[PDB]
């Protein structure tokens, strides 16, 4: 009975895991969508032409 | 009267060797039933821990 809740354990932990990675996504969306709206593009778009 | 005493003899003879049978295997399910009933009793321990 031992392993068998050892393997729960790491299965919830990676349970968890899941979800706070996604939410970080959505998370980086909504701030990136609501901060480059300004002359910030000019920079990114300059940015990788140096490097294109 | 030798021959009375023998056959006198000889049907207790039969019941001994019956009777080693019926003691042994009344033994053997009691044997499977030793350790069946462990099976069980170890079972729930099982589930009883996981469940905890």
């Amino acid at each position: 009975a031992q392993a068998e809740i050892e393997a729960e354990r790491k299965r919830a932990r990676e349970e968890l895991r899941k979800q706070v990675a996604i939410l970080a996504v959505a998370g980086a969306e909504k701030i990136i969508e609501r901060s480059v709206d300004e002359a910030a593009n000019s920079d990114i778009v300059d940015k990788l032409v140096a490097e294109l | 009267d030798l021959d009375l005493a023998k056959a006198s003899a000889t049907d207790q003879l039969k019941k001994a060797k019956a009777e080693a049978q019926v003691i042994i295997e009344q033994a053997n399910k009691r044997r499977s039933q030793i350790l069946d009933e462990a099976k069980a009793e170890a079972e729930q321990e099982r589930t009883k821990i996981v469940a905890q």
